[PDB]
């Protein structure tokens, strides 16, 4: 641990600074250090962890898609041979992306998930587990693609089961989980009907519970409901 | 890209 | 050299891919590898080098400014003591930025500048030398700030002298040099009158030469002329 | 930021 000599509170402070500076690689490293102190994370701290890695992997995924598209174009008929460089560089980015996913999955397995007893924390971490297996699935092409997909599905399903038992239908973690699991169904599992059903049922059950909410909670929940609607519009 | 959070 | 085993042409190909993927750290590393092959750079290759490092250092400078502002706020009256973390993290980013500047200056000194005999190449590299000393100057506060500023000034001045002798007043390298030297005067040297004079004289001498240009050259030159105008508007 | 290139 490069961060082993730094105070937990200092790591969290610096993660917040890194976020303000849009230094997401630094933010992720600080948050990894904080997790490795061994104490459970607060809600705010869980958010910092998720924001940091979402931004790092998001950039990698975008780069990977650019390179994969160039590669695919190079393998079409009439395309002039340009040697191994496009494949090599796509592989480089892919390997870095896989590394980040493995790091996050590692933190969740050692030992965030096992120590998370409250619904809000356990669902949050299981959603992350699904998400990072989904990112691995996006780039998987070999013997293990099926197992990676199943790992994502299993994590999302456990999260769904807990969220349905323990959280109201407007809870933003529950909504965001459903949003992402729906995307998993559409983009990864080749199950667009399941994706659409999940998004619709989630949206409608949330709609029915909005009346229970404060203005601020209403804002939070409706934001994510709109994302569900946006996907439905894209898919139908 | 469909939306995720 | 991490890039010592890779072909020069492969490094240039991958720099171009990295640019398309907005992977500017990778782009810079590829271009460093290409320079270290020891051959002179073509115009296209000089542009790749400049684009890569401009984007890397640009991000660092933006982050440094965010952190410096937070630090300055922390040192005002009535500000609650938050410990050494803001200073530590600003220092971390600063040190990384200084490292990138030193790397670029190193490439220019070993051996880009000495081997550049054509006006277009020599002016391009001397402009870069001025620019990277200017970035060092932005963060300098100690015994060496004056010497760093003088190093920037000297590089820009040599570039100016060559550009005036050897290039037309609409040449985009000559215009961009003047633009940046003008900014050096305003932001670094505390010489706003010099900055304004340089920008105005550069703009007016370019205007008078536009009639000699093709449509495409006209586009190139007028773009940078507008940047001169934008600065003049900001400063007057 | 004034403009530079
Ligand atoms: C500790 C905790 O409760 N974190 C979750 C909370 C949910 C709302 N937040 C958001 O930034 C937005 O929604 C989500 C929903 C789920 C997840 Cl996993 C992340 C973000 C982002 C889009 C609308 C609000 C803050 C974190
Ligand atoms: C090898 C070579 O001639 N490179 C210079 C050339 C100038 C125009 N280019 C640009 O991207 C823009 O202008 C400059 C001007 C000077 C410098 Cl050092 C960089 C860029 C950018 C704004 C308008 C055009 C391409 C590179
Ligand atoms: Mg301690
Ligand atoms: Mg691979
Ligand atoms: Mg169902
Ligand atoms: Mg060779
Ligand atoms: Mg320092
Ligand atoms: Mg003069």
């Amino acid at each position: 641990g490069a961060m082993g000599s730094m105070e937990r509170a200092s790591l969290i402070q610096k993660a917040k600074l890194a976020e303000q500076a849009e230094r997401y690689e630094d933010m992720a490293a600080f948050m990894k250090g904080a997790v490795e102190k061994g104490e459970e994370l607060s809600c705010e701290e869980r958010n910092l962890l998720s924001v940091a890695y979402k931004n790092v992997v998001g950039g990698q995924r975008a780069a990977w898609r650019v390179l994969s598209s160039i590669e695919q174009k190079s393998n079409e008929e009439g395309s002039e041979e340009k040697g191994p460089e496009v494949r090599e560089y796509r592989e480089k980015v892919e390997t870095e992306l896989q590394g980040v996913c493995d790091t996050v999955l590692g933190l969740l397995d050692s030992h965030l998930i096992k120590e998370a007893g409250d619904a809000e924390s356990r669902v949050f971490y299981l959603k992350m587990k699904g998400d990072y297996y989904r990112y691995l699935a996006e780039v998987a092409t070999g013997d293990d693609k099926k197992r990676i997909i199943d790992s994502a599905r299993s994590a999302y399903q456990e999260a769904m089961d807990i969220s349905k038992k323990e959280m109201p239908p407007t809870n933003p973690i529950r909504l965001g989980l459903a949003l992402n699991f729906s995307v998993f169904h559409y983009e990864i599992a080749n199950s667009p009907e399941e994706a659409i059903s999940l998004a619709k049922t989630t949206f409608d059950e949330a709609m029915a519970d909005l009346h229970t909410l404060s203005e601020d909670s209403y804002k939070d929940s409706t934001l994510i409901m709109q994302l569900l609607r946006d996907n439905l519009t894209l898919w139908t | 890209f469909p939306a995720t959070v």
